[PDB]
C-alpha cells in the first residue's frame, strides 16, 4: 500500500501520551506517487492451541 | 490467417514505470505533551 | 458432453447467479467479502480467461452465451444431445465441438455434493423458490426433492376421468345447479377445495371424496379447514356457508390420522391427503357445501416422482403446468428482444423442437396432425400440445415433453448474457 | 454447590465452591479476578 | 511490537518472451496424390503443446 | 510445572518484610514472545484442512498417517522457513517421546476457530487460487479416463 | 508507421516461436501475405491504458 | 442439562441445516467457498468418532438423531426435562446420560450472541420466515421479536368477551342479519377486518370499536384500506360494498396518529392499532358496512410478550395457534412414518405429556376430566385442550403449554436425520 | 457530501443490517464465520468499540436525527442542485466528514450490479439502494424482479382511482359501460359491465399507460366477479363445457393466448393494448391475469420518475419507503420524540418545496393532511399544486423520498437518553 | 469554543464550588480528606495552562472571573458566542482571545461521563435542588432530567387558551 496508508496506520494506534517518531513520520508522509510498502498488521495467534 | 489472429490476440496491461518498493518500518513511538500533578484520590488512609 | 457435465455446468453458472445477487451493493473498497471471492473463483472455474479480481466478469460470460446461442441454433452441432440417448443414459458422447469442449464438463464435487444434497431434503428451511438444478434433477433423474420444500396445489393438478380441468370448472361452479351432482375436487394457488353443490339440501351424515390421482401427494401443516363459496375469487353456487354457534360440529378423517379433524376452528391443522379418501361427516344438512383446506402446502416425502416425472398424466389430453420454467425464461427473452433476435431464435428453437420429436419415433418422421399453438417458450402449452398426440403412446410423449423441458430449462440459464450486436 | 464436575477434569474431583472459596479474593476458580491495569491500552491496540 | 510489516510474496518481474507457452502451431500445405491441384491448402493446426 | 512451598516460611515474612510503600516498575515487558509453538499448531492445523478440503474427504481414509503428515510438515515448513516436524507436538506428555495418535485426534476434534494471521493467510488464499486455475488446466494436458 | 499514421507496434520479431508477421509469409500468395502482415501491425499495437 | 445449553445445541443444528442449504449445489470440485467452510465447521464440532474432516456427514448426523430419539422417549431418562424447575431456571442438573453428555453442550459465544440479537431486531429486513430459535427464545425466556418481522394477524388471535372465535365468526358473518348487530373484529393471513352489519340503514357519523386485546399489539404499513364484503373468499352478508364518486369521504383515526386515515383510497396507509381504540367516521350512511385494513402487519415493538408469553389470552376455552411448531414437524413426521415408528413414537409422546402436565400440579397426579382429540404434533389443538381445564389455575395453564411446546419444538430440530436401524 | 456519497454510506449501512440478519444466532464459540468475519471489517468503515458494536452504531444515528433535524446543517441537501449532480459540496459539518464518504469500490460495484439485472433469481424484496439508484439515477432496476401491480398504478384519463373504483364495480349498472382496467396485489383485471348481453366478437382494451411495462409469467387468466375480495356486479362468470374458446391477442406474440384454461402464460402488455375475443356472449365480463409481474426491461424508468403521472390530482403509491420506516419510527416514539421530530421533519419537507421554485416562497394552497411518513400522502399532495409547474412537482416528490429513504436508513439505531 | 466546551468547563467551575462547599470548615491540620484533593486536583486543571500544581486558589480563581467579564462585556470577542451557530453544532471554531484559549477547553471524560450521567436518571434519590450543568443540557441538547427529580408544577405552567395566567387567575 502507499506509506501514506502506513503512517495513517501507526499513527493513530499511538496510544496516551505517545506520537509517532518524526524521522518515521515524515519518511512516509513525504513519499510521492508510485512508492509502495508492506501493509502493517497486527498479529495474533490462537492461543487456545 | 484472420481466425489464427484473433485466437492468439490477448492483452495486458503493465504500469510503465517499475513500483517503487520499500522495506517494513520500525513503529517508534515518543513521548509528548506535558504533565502534572495528581493528588491521590482518597486522601490520608485511616492508622495502623 | 453427458448430461451430467451439461446439468453440473449449468449449476455453475446458477451458482455465478446466486453469487453475483449477494455480491450487488455488497462491494465496499476495503472489503473482500467471502461471497466476493467465491464469485471470483467461479468466474475462473466457468472461463479460465479471466483470473484475479481486476477481470470484468461481464466479457467472459458474454462471450460465454454467445458461444452458446450459437450452438443451441445449429442443429447440426447440438443434434447429439437432441438423441434418444442422451436424456437417459450417462454415456459420453463422441461429440467435436468447440463449445461443449470449452465449458461443458464435469463440475461438481464427488461424492460430497451428493451427501450434501440429501442432508438438504431433510433441512428445516429449504429455498422456498429453488434453483432450476433442483427441477433438472427431479424430471431428468427422478431424484428426490425436499421434505419441507412448498408447493402450490394447482401447479399440481392434472386431469382424471371425472375433472377434464381445474380452472375450467370455474365457470361450472359458478352456474347454478339444476340438482344435486357430483362431488368436485379444484386447487387455488394456497388452498384446495372440495364439495358437493345442490339445489336442495344435502342431509347430515357421512359422505365419502376420492382424491384425485394429481392431489393424492399433498400434505398441509397449520392449515385451516372451513365452509367456503368462492374459487379463485370466483362466486360458486349451490353452496351455503351459513352456520349458528348452535349447529353441530362437522368433522372429517384421513386415513392416515386416528383422530378427527375438525371444520371451521380456529385451530391449525396438519395432514395428509394420502393414502385413501376423506371422510366428511356434515353435523347439519346443507343447501350444498364447499369445505377449504388452506395453510402450506407440500408434496409427501419421496413421492414428488409423481409430479416432475409425470406419472400423474392419466387422461388424454391432459392439464399440464411447465415446472416454472417460465418464470426463469423472462430474462434471456428479455435479451433476444433487445438485439433483435427473438423472431430469428423462435425460428431455431422450432426446428430443434421438431427435430427432438423426430428422434423420438420409429421411424425417422414428423407425426402428422403436429400442429403447435403457441411458440417456444410457452412450454406449459407446447407440453399439452406434445401430450395430445394420439399417434405415438404415452410414454414416449412423456419422455420427449421432459427432455424438451430440460433443454428449455438449460436456455433460460446459458443464454442471459447474450449480446452479439 | 458444584463449580466445575469431576467429569470435565484432568484429576477426579468435583470443584466446589468450598474449594475456592478460602483462597484469595473467594472467588469461584471458574471465574477469578484479573488484573486490568494494562487494559485500556490494550483493548486500543487490537489486542487480546 | 504489536505490529509487524513483511512481505509474504516477494513478486519478481519477467519479460513477455518468457511467459509458458501452452500452444504450438504447426504450417501444412495439403494437396493431393488423387487429383492435381495448384492451390494447395495452407493450412494451421493448432494443438496443446 | 511443580514445586513444593512451606507455607511456614511466611512467618519471618509476616515478621521481616519492610514494605517499600511504592512499585519499582523499573522493568519492560517483552509482552509477545513465546508464540512460535502456537504458530506452528495453528499452521498445522490450517494445512491439515487446506488439504482435506480438496481431497473431499478425511485424508486418513485413504493414506496412512505418515504420508499426510510428510506432506503437513513440508507445506509448514515453506510458510516459517524452518524444518518442523508434526510429530513431536504430540506425545502423551514430556517424558516419552512417543508419537501418540489420540492425541493428534484430539488436536484435529477443534476444528480452525479464527482467521489465520495476515501473513500466512495472504500466502495460503493465493495458492488457493492458482490450485483452482491450475486445476482448470487438467482438461488441457493429454489424459484420458481410457 | 500504418499509412501516414505512425503507432507504436508490438515488435513481433523478437517473439520467436509467435512471431505472427513470419508465420504469415506461409501464405500463398505474395499479397496475402503483405495483406496480413498488414493486419497484424493493426492489432498488435501498445495501446493507451 | 441446561435448558439454555438445549436451546443452544439447537441453534446449531439448526444453522447446521441453514448452511447445508446455503451448500445444496454450490460445492465446485476447485473451491472451497466460505459457507462450506463454516458448514465444516459445525459438522466437526458436531461429531464424536471423527477426527477431522468428517467425510459423510450423514453419518454423525444420523447417529445424534438415533440416539436423541431414544432419549425423549425414556421418562426415565429425559425426565428431568419436564419439571418445572427446568423451563424456570439455568441451573445446571446433576443427570448423567450419554446423550447429553456429549451433544448438549454450551455453544454460543457469549456475549456477542445476543449483543448480535439485539442489534438485529433494529435492522432493515429480518427473516421473513425465522428460525426456531427466535420462537423459543420468546416462548421461553420472553424475549423481543425483530421490530420489522412480519406476520399473519390471524395467528395473533386469541378469544375475547365478545367474539369467542375468529374463523368460526365466518359462518354467522354469511347469514343475512335480523337487526344491526353487535361490532366484528377478525382476521385473516394478509389482513384485518372490521365492521357492523345490519338488514338496515346505519347513519352516517361516528363510531367507535374496540380494538380487542389481540389485535392491539399489531401494526400496518403500505396498507391499503377499503369497504368489502369478503372473510377469507367467504362472502359476508348484511354489507353493502356499494358507493359513487360523489360520495362524502368516510375516514377513521387511531389515538397515536393526530391525522385522519382516509379509506377507499388509494394512498398506502401506516398506523398502530396500539393506543385504544378506533373512531371510524361514515360519511355516508349505509345498509351494514365492513372495513378492510390489508397491508404488511407487523408486531409492535415490545409487545410480542402478549403473543409469545401467551398473556393475550383472556378467556376459556379458548382459541390458539401454535407458533408455527406444525410447519417444522413435517421432516421428522415424515421420517417416523417411513420406519414405521410412528405409532410408538407418539404413544410415547402422550406419555412425555402426561407426565409433564404431571409435575405441574400439586398434588403430583393427572387431573381430572383431562383427554386430548388430537396427537401430540397437532400442538395448536392440544394447547386448547389444555388451556381448558377450569380445575387448574389459569397460570399454571400457560407454563405447561409454553413448556411443552419447547420439548415438542426441540423434537422437531434434533429428530430429522432419525433412520433407526 | 456528493449526493452519491450518502448513497454509498446508506448502501454500507444497509449492508450492515444484511449481515446482521445473516448472523442472528450463527455466531457459535468454536467458529468464526464468514458473514462474522466482513459484518466485522464492517463496523471497522463506519467510525474513523469493536467490543459492543452497538455504540459506534447508536453515536452515528444520533449524530444523524441530530443533523437532519436542523435546516441551518442539512440544508445543503435540500436545494435543487444535490438531487441533480455530482458536484463535491463545500460544507463543513463533522456529522458529513466523519460518516459520510465514498465506500462502493468502482468500477466493480457497477459492474455486479448490472450483471445482476440478468440474474435469474434476484432479490424478491431488495434494499432502498436498489431503488434509491432507480430514483435519483434512473438505473435499471433487475429483470427478473417482481412487482405488485397495483402499485404502478396511476390516475389516467377515464379511470381517476384504482381501489376507488372498487365500490363502484360494486353497484349494478344503469346500461352497458366503458370498460375497467384494475389491479391487485397479485392481478390484473380488464372487462366490460353490463346490465344486459354483450355479443360474441372482437372487443379492443386499451392498456393504461401505467400498465404498459408489465409481464407475467406463469400466468392464469380467467374470468371472475371479486376485485380486492369485493363483488364486482354486472358480470358473469357462468359458462358451459360447450361454450366456444375465449381467446386474446397481445401486440408482442403472434399466437393466440387462452383463457378460463389450465395453461399457464407469458405475455407482456407492452404493445399497444388487449385485443379480447368474445366466444359466447356474456352478461358483463370481467378477464382476470393472475401470475408473477415484472417490469419491462428498460422500462421501470417510467414507474420511478414519476413519469408515468399524466392526470393531476394523481394518486401514488410510495416506493414501499413506508415499510423501510417502521423501525426508526418505532425509536421515535420509544424514547418521546415522535412529535419533535414529525415537526422538525415538517421544516424539511418545506424548505425543500422552496428551493424547488423561484422565487423562493412557500406556495399558496400547500396543506398537508398527514405526517412526514405517510409519504404516498404528502406525495400526491405535492403532486396537487396546480400552482407550480409539473415537473417541478415531480422532482421535489422525487428529491423528498430519497431523503425520507435516507432517513429510514440512518436513524434506527436512535438513543439519546 | 464549543458550546459544549463551554459547558464543560462551567461543570468544572460548578465543581469546584461544589467542593469548596464540602471542605468548609472540613480543613483540619494533619489530615488530608480526600475531598480535599478533589477541590485541589480541580484547581489545577483550572490553570492547567499555566500549571501543573496550584498552593492556593485565591488568585487563580479571581484571575479567571475578572478575565472573564472583561470578556462577555466586549462585544468585539465574546460575538462568536452570539452567532446562531454556536448554538447549533460542535464545530470546534478558532479564535484568538486569551480568555478562551486559556480557560474554556474539554474537561468532562467522554464517554465514561456520559453513561454516568443516563445511570443517574434512573438513581433512587437524585439531586433535589440540581446543578446548572443539568439545566444548560436539557435547554440546549435537549437531554433528560432524572426521573425522580421533584418540581414545582407552577413553574412549568405556560398559557393555553382556556386561561390566560397562573397567578393572575
Amino acid at each position: 500500500c502507499h506509506p501514506t496508508v502506513v503512517y495513517n496506520y501507526l499513527s493513530s494506534r499511538a496510544p496516551n501520551f505517545l506520537r509517532l517518531d518524526d524521522q518515521v513520520s515524515l519518511k512516509l508522509t513525504s513519499a510521492g506517487i508510485g512508492t509502495l510498502m508492506p501493509r502493517p498488521v497486527v498479529q495474533l495467534l490462537d492461543y487456545d492451541l | 490467417f484472420s481466425e489464427l489472429r484473433n485466437f492468439f490476440t490477448g492483452d495486458v496491461v503493465i504500469r510503465d514505470d517499475p513500483f517503487d518498493v520499500w522495506d517494513g518500518v520500525k513503529a517508534t513511538y515518543i513521548p509528548i505533551g506535558v504533565h502534572g500533578v495528581r493528588l491521590d484520590p482518597n486522601g490520608d488512609q485511616p492508622p495502623l | 458432453m453427458s448430461r451430467q457435465m451439461w446439468l453440473d455446468t449449468s449449476a455453475l453458472l446458477e451458482a455465478i447467479s446466486e453469487y453475483v445477487v449477494r455480491c450487488n451493493g455488497d462491494t465496499f473498497s476495503g472489503l473482500t467479502t467471502g461471497d466476493f471471492n467465491a464469485l471470483s473463483n467461479m468466474f475462473t472455474q466457468l472461463s479460465v480467461s479471466s483470473a484475479g479480481y481486476v477481470s470484468d466478469p461481464r466479457v467472459p460470460l458474454q462471450t460465454m452465451s454467445n458461444m452458446f446461442v450459437s450452438f443451441i441454433t445449429s442443429t447440426d452441432r447440438c443434434g447429439y444431445m437432441l438423441r434418444k440417448t442422451w436424456f437417459n443414459s450417462d454415456t459420453k458422447p463422441t461429440v467435436s465441438d468447440d463449445f461443449i469442449t470449452t465449458y461443458i464438463r464435469p463440475r461438481l464435487q464427488v461424492p460430497m455434493s451428493d451427501t450434501v444434497r440429501q442432508l438438504n431434503n431433510l433441512s428445516l428451511q429449504p429455498s422456498a423458490k429453488p434453483k432450476l438444478y433442483e427441477r433438472q434433477n427431479a424430471i431428468m433423474k427422478g431424484l428426490d426433492i425436499p421434505y419441507s420444500e412448498p408447493i402450490e396445489p394447482c401447479k399440481l393438478f392434472r386431469s382424471v376421468a371425472g375433472q377434464t380441468g381445474n380452472i375450467p370448472m370455474m365457470g361450472i361452479l359458478a352456474t347454478p345447479p339444476a340438482a344435486q351432482q357430483q362431488p368436485f375436487f379444484v386447487a387455488e394457488r394456497r388452498r384446495i377445495l372440495f364439495g358437493i353443490r345442490s339445489n336442495a339440501a344435502i342431509p347430515a351424515g357421512a359422505y365419502q371424496f376420492v382424491v384425485p390421482a394429481w392431489a393424492s401427494v399433498l400434505s398441509v401443516t397449520g392449515a385451516y379447514v372451513y365452509f367456503t363459496n368462492s374459487f379463485f375469487g370466483t362466486i360458486i353456487a349451490g353452496v351455503t356457508a351459513t352456520a349458528t354457534a348452535a349447529d353441530a360440529a362437522t368433522t372429517f378423517t384421513v386415513p392416515t390420522d386416528a383422530n378427527n379433524l375438525p371444520v371451521q376452528t380456529d385451530s391449525r391443522l396438519s395432514f395428509s391427503l394420502g393414502g385413501g379418501n376423506i371422510n366428511l361427516e356434515l353435523g347439519v344438512a346443507k343447501t350444498g357445501f364447499c369445505v377449504a383446506i388452506e395453510g402450506e402446502f407440500t408434496i409427501l416425502a419421496n413421492r414428488s416422482q409423481a409430479y416432475y416425472t409425470l406419472n400423474s398424466i392419466t387422461q388424454t389430453p391432459t392439464s399440464i403446468d411447465d415446472f416454472d420454467v417460465s418464470d426463469f425464461l423472462t430474462t434471456f427473452l428479455s435479451q433476444l428482444r433487445a438485439c433483435g433476435q427473438y423472431e430469428i431464435f423462435s425460428d431455431a428453437m422450432d426446428q430443434l423442437t421438431n427435430s427432438l420429436i423426430t428422434n423420438y419415433m420409429d421411424p425417422p418422421a414428423i407425426p402428422a396432425g403436429l400442429a403447435f399453438t403457441s411458440p417456444w417458450f410457452r412450454f406449459s402449452e407446447r407440453a399439452r400440445t406434445i401430450l395430445a398426440l394420439q399417434n405415438v403412446d404415452l410414454n414416449i410423449r412423456k419422455l420427449i415433453v421432459r427432455h424438451l423441458w430440460v433443454i428449455t430449462s438449460l436456455i433460460a440459464v446459458f443464454g442471459r448474457y447474450y449480446r452479439p450486436n | 454447590e458444584i463449580l466445575i464436575p469431576a467429569d470435565q477434569t484432568s484429576y477426579g474431583a468435583n470443584e466446589t465452591r468450598a474449594l475456592s472459596a478460602p483462597y484469595l479474593f473467594g472467588a469461584p476458580i471458574n471465574m477469578l479476578a484479573p488484573d486490568a491495569r494494562l487494559s485500556t491500552y490494550k483493548r486500543d491496540l487490537a489486542l487480546p | 511490537q504489536s505490529v509487524v510489516s513483511r512481505t509474504p510474496i516477494p513478486l519478481s518481474k519477467i519479460g513477455l518472451q518468457d511467459v509458458k507457452k501452452l500452444f504450438d502451431i504447426n504450417v501444412i500445405k495439403c494437396g493431393s496424390s488423387l487429383r492435381i491441384v495448384d492451390e494447395p491448402q495452407v493450412t494451421f493446426i493448432v494443438s496443446y503443446a | 510445572l511443580h514445586q513444593s512451598v512451606d507455607p511456614q516460611d511466611l512467618l519471618f515474612g509476616v515478621f521481616g518484610i519492610v514494605p517499600q510503600y511504592q512499585i519499582l516498575n523499573e522493568a519492560v515487558p517483552d509482552f509477545f514472545a513465546g508464540g512460535e509453538d502456537i504458530l506452528i499448531l495453528q499452521l498445522i492445523r490450517a494445512v491439515y484442512d487446506t488439504l482435506s478440503n480438496k481431497l473431499g474427504r478425511n485424508p486418513a481414509d485413504i493414506f496412512h498417517l505418515e504420508e499426510v503428515f510428510k506432506v503437513i510438515e513440508e507445506i509448514v515448513s515453506v510458510l516459517v522457513q524452518q524444518k518442523i516436524d508434526v510429530r513431536k507436538y504430540f506425545t502423551e506428555s514430556m517424558r516419552s517421546g512417543s508419537f501418540s495418535k489420540p492425541r493428534w485426534d484430539n488436536f484435529l476434534r477443534r476444528p480452525v476457530a479464527q482467521r489465520l494471521p495476515n501473513l500466512y493467510s495472504v500466502i495460503m488464499t493465493q495458492a488457493d487460487h492458482v490450485y483452482n486455475y491450475m486445476t482448470q488446466l487438467t482438461h488441457i494436458i493429454p489424459i484420458t479416463d481410457c | 508507421f500504418v499509412g501516414e499514421l505512425p503507432v507504436k507496434s508490438v515488435t513481433l520479431n523478437k517473439l520467436g516461436d509467435r512471431n505472427m508477421d513470419a508465420l504469415a509469409e506461409h501464405l500463398l500468395f505474395e499479397h496475402d501475405v503483405v495483406n496480413a502482415q498488414r493486419e497484424n501491425r493493426i492489432f498488435y499495437q501498445r495501446k493507451s491504458a
